């Protein structure tokens, strides 16, 4: 479903951010079927964050919230 | 300090050990202000040692 709404939301998207967790749903990929495997919800929300950190100056952002809604 | 990347002391082996102990203080004081959670920070914690691991639990 993650990958569902990625494929689904290929634009609107910071490269930088999509190769992040792109990279780590890869990584879901590598680290399932262990015992011990969680997705890293709160890195991912987190670093978005970031760029909320960095893009919320400025009113810019209603596709970018609405995205990252 | 003249020995960097040699001989070192036991001084500074026994400054580590505090370290240790200290980090390991705050793990005791964290685990009391969450206990629940051990089980889920062991899977991660297992993911080392753990056949020996099994072992001392298994023995347990």
């Amino acid at each position: 479903e993650l990958q569902d709404i990625m494929t689904s939301v290929s634009g609107r998207i910071p490269p930088n951010v999509e190769k992040s967790i792109k990279k780590e749903m890869a990584q879901y990929a590598s680290n399932i079927t262990s015992v011990l495997c969680q997705f890293p919800s709160q890195q991912i929300a987190n670093i978005l964050d970031s760029h909320a950190a960095t893009l919320n100056r400025k009113s810019e952002r209603e596709v970018f919230f609405m995205n990252t809604q | 300090l003249t020995e960097e990347d040699g001989v070192h002391s036991v001084i500074e082996e026994n400054i580590k050990c505090i370290s240790r102990d200290y980090v390991l203080k705050q793990i005791r004081s964290l685990v009391q202000a969450n206990p629940e959670v051990a089980m889920d920070s062991i899977i991660h914690m297992t993911q080392h040692i753990s056949p020996t691991q099994r072992a001392e639990v298994i023995r347990i």
